[PDB]
């Protein structure tokens, strides 16, 4: 018979295999995750093993069939996903190889330990404790410590390891047919078969920089109302007309400005609304947490959870009778199991964590009825997005008067959401550029463009064109600051946050003129409005099976992304900062 | 007249394979249906081509009691007009049925932790089975021109894959346990009545 109708015999065999395996390997990790026991994390290793196994063996045979000679685009679709082994091309030494390195470089993130430049006993680990110093302390001397300490030890160690890793990483693509390990990973974002709505991989970099312009007069903004304010707590090391230190930005890489709204709170005397008390007033609990949640989307159009969900989610911590992750994870066993971990706590923040979960949830609810291999977010930013969109959606003021944890008559000051647009910008508009610098410094490294001798020097060079940071001390080439990322030891791709936050406001502004919502988009509530949750619908079911602009232009009505739903939903927070920041300066000398 | 125990027919010990669907015939006995649906308890009960209870105290010819168990999202696949796996290479009722299709769910029974892998379904059929057809072959199904010597091997596929029924699982992959009951009729002897 004709070649598709092998590959369709093929397929309908993997899936109906598959699905069944990824089922066995899913609830072992729910034993090792409800349950932490030596055994458990044995018996996920041998059902993550035999999942490793079928996917190799499979995607092996799957080349043996011919894309080209496939003509239905679905079926294309899913047999290109299940043609991409990577490691296997390699010579299985040079597959040991890199997988020891890269075991090498997250043992060293993990194990990762900085002591103190004078007290021998200080010795801390990256997380425990580096992390809430650099992310709640207010001394130059100390965070200046913590932060040289991580680029120090655990990046110059980093630094060779990486340097091998970008060869045997490049050779796999190569020998993945893509030119570097960046087109690999921008490939992700690869769509075709269709008219326009194809997507090439370098249109990727083209979107990203034609989008970052439109989004650099505000990160200039934010960037002075920060660098002046940091200034009034730093003022021995901020220029008023330059860079900021790194170490002053509120992390360890200073990827979220989140913490420093202490120090850039607009009023500052006005409160934040902060349902917590309020829950804890009404006797409020986990269920009834995520039993309004349910009742939202019911609202909105969509099912209700299984039954299943509430019987065999793990929704509140398991009393002491067991050792747990508390990380928030949703969860698509497939079979119908849908489930969600979260220790979750009486406290605005987990509402609305437990909003963004079940969206997930719902997502993964709609697109069941998809093969196995279609059965996945349209690209790798979609399924975050819609989480977000939710908790967005939950946060308004009005949404919180109707469940009823914020007083009926409650009205907002121009200085209260002032505060709100600034926590958010800080979080979001902040990170965009950082992500957007990384990940294009990676994307040259692996095209070759930077060679090693000026590897670290263009890093903190494209930091201050971009980001606009400082390093506090100059790093030579024996640092390997860019590493010092979970992300980056850790292989993960990184611009999905960009795209992530590009989208979320897109569909949002789609959602909301949908519900004929009137004023600004940060005042938006999609509740009730079947129609927002029909749109929605429509694309979430598509999964991944038609090209991921199709499910774009389905709920916003582009093709392609745009940045002015953001610009939009920031705009009164964008004014405002421009009137504060008149008798100031906006930019930054790269140079310093 | 002695009354028709369905019992040994809806209630059993176990149940077999869709791909092994087990008919029993019901004959020189009187049986009811009002006290079926009075049963209830039954997910799906719906009787093609005849009145809903005008046959309640009524006579018909041989009548066969088949018995499968399957999942949820399959037992739309059990009546006149599917095209579903189940419906072309497990079971097949005929455009023109005249009989019922019970279902109910089974997951406390047929299913175990660990997943009750016992029952199967045909997953590969070289062409679709005929009305009432029954297939228990265990042979590879030759894909393609290169013959497959009975191994497993590139389009050269097995074609008896097993259910995986666990209590985690969601109803649209839970077992529910199926009973049709097949009411041929016409000018024919008959010894089934109500
Ligand atoms: C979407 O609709 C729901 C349901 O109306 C809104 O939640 C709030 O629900 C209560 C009723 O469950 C509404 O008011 C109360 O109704 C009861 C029943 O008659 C009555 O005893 C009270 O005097 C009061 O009228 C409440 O107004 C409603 N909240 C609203 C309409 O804002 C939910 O808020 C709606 N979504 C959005 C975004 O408003
Ligand atoms: C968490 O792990 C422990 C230890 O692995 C489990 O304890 C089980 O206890 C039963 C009854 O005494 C034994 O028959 C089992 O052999 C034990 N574990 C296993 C994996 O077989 C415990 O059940 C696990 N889960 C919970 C929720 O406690
Ligand atoms: C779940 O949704 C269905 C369909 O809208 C509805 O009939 C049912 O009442 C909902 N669940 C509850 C507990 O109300
Ligand atoms: C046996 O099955 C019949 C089917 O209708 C049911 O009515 C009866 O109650 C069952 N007997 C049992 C479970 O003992």
């Amino acid at each position: 018979p004709s070649t598709e109708d092998l590959v369709n015999t093929f397929l309908e065999k993997f899936n109906y295999e598959a699905e069944e395996l990824s089922y066995q390997s899913s609830l072992a990790s729910w034993d090792y995750n409800t349950n932490i026991s030596d055994e458990n994390v044995q018996k996920m290793n041998n059902a993550g093993a035999k999942w490793s196994a079928f996917y190799e063996e499979q995607s092996k045979l799957a080349k043996t069939y011919p894309l080209e000679e496939i003509q239905d685009s679905t079926v294309k679709r899913q047999l290109r996903a299940l043609q991409h082994s990577g490691s296997s091309v390699l010579s299985a030494d040079k597959n040991q190889r890199l997988n020891t390195i890269l075991n090498s470089m997250s043992t060293i993130y993990s194990t990762g330990k900085a002591c103190n430049p004078s007290n021998p006993q200080e010795c801390l680990l990256l997380e425990p404790g580096l992390d809430d110093i650099m992310e709640n302390s207010k001394d130059y001397n100390e965070r200046l410590w913590a932060w040289e300490g991580w680029r120090s030890e655990v990046g110059k160690q980093l630094r060779p390891l990486y340097e091998e890793y970008v060869a045997l990483k490049n050779e796999m693509a190569r020998a993945n047919n893509y030119e570097d390990y960046g087109d690999y990973w921008r490939g992700d974002y690869e769509e075709e078969w269709e008219n326009g709505y194809n997507y090439s991989r370098n249109q990727l970099i083209d979107d990203v920089e034609h989008t970052f312009t439109q989004i650099m007069p505000l990160y200039q903004h934010l960037h002075a109302y920060v660098r002046t304010k940091l200034m009034d707590t730093y003022p021995s090391y901020i220029s008023p007309t330059g860079c900021l230190p790194a170490h002053l930005l509120g992390d360890m890489w200073g990827r979220f400005w989140t913490n420093l709204y202490p120090l850039t709170v607009p009023f500052g005397q006005k409160p934040n609304i902060d349902v917590t008390n309020a829950m804890v007033n009404q006797s409020w609990d986990a269920r009834r947490i995520f039993k309004e949640a349910e009742k939202f989307f019911v609202s909105v159009g969509l099912p209700n959870m299984t039954q299943g969900f509430w019987e065999n989610s793990m929704l509140t911590e398991p009393s002491d009778s067991r050792k747990v992750v508390c990380h928030p994870t949703a969860w698509d066993l497939g079979k119908g199991d849908f489930r969600i971990k979260m220790c979750t706590k009486v406290t605005m923040d987990d509402f609305l964590t437990a909003h963004h979960e079940m969206g997930h949830i719902q997502y993964d609810m709609a697109y069941a009825a998809q093969p196995f291999l279609l059965r996945n977010g349209a690209n790798e930013g979609f399924h975050e997005a819609v989480g977000e969109i939710m908790s967005l959606s939950a946060a308004t003021p009005n949404h919180l008067k109707n469940i009823g944890l914020l007083p009926p008559s409650f009205f907002e000051d121009s200085e209260t959401e002032i505060n709100f647009l600034l926590k958010q910008a800080l979080t979001i508009v902040g990170t965009l550029p950082f992500t957007y610098m990384l990940e294009k410094w990676r994307w040259m490294v692996f095209k070759g463009e930077i060679p090693k001798d000026q590897w670290m020097k263009t890093w903190w060079e494209m930091k201050r064109n971009i980001v606009g940071v400082v390093e506090p001390v100059p790093h030579d080439e024996t640092y390997c600051d860019p590493a010092s990322l979970f992300h980056v030891a850790n292989d993960y791709s990184f611009i999905r946050y960009y795209t992530r936050t590009i989208y979320q406001f897109q569909f949002q502004e789609a959602l909301c003129q949908i519900a004929k919502h009137e004023g600004p988009l940060h005042k938006c509530d999609i509740s009730n409005s079947s129609e927002a949750g029909q749109k929605l619908l429509e694309m979430l079911k598509l999964g991944k099976s038609k090209p991921w602009t199709y499910a774009l232009e389905i709920v916003v009505g582009a093709k392609n992304m745009d940045v002015r739903p953001l610009l939009n939903y920031f705009e009164p927070l964008f004014t405002w900062l421009k009137e504060q920041n008149r008798n100031s300066f906006v930019g930054w000398n790269t140079d310093w | 007249t002695n009354l028709c125990p369905f019992g040994e027919v809806f209630n059993a010990t176990r149940f077999a394979s869709v791909y092994a669907w087990n008919r029993k015939r019901i004959s020189n006995c009187v049986a009811d249906y009002s006290v079926l649906y009075n049963s209830a308890s039954f997910s799906t009960f719906k009787c093609y081509g005849v009145s809903p209870t005008k046959l309640n105290d009524l006579c018909f010819t041989n009548v066969y009691a088949d018995s499968f168990v399957i999942r949820g999202d399959e037992v739309r696949q059990i009546a006149p007009g599917q095209t579903g796996k189940i419906a072309d290479y497990n079971y097949k009722l005929p455009d023109d049925f005249t009989g019922c299709v019970i279902a109910w769910n089974s997951n406390n029974l047929d299913s175990k932790v660990g997943g009750n892998y016992n029952y199967l379904y045909r997953l590969f059929r070289k062409s679709n089975l005929k009305p009432f057809e029954r297939d228990i072959s265990t042979e590879i199904y030759q894909a393609g021109s290169t013959p497959c010597n009975g191994v497993e091997g590139f389009n050269c596929y097995f074609p008896l894959q097993s259910y995986g029924f666990q209590p985690t699982n969601g109803v649209g992959y839970q077992p529910y346990r199926v009973v049709v009951l097949s009411f041929e009729l016409l000018h024919a002897p008959a010894t089934v009545c109500g």
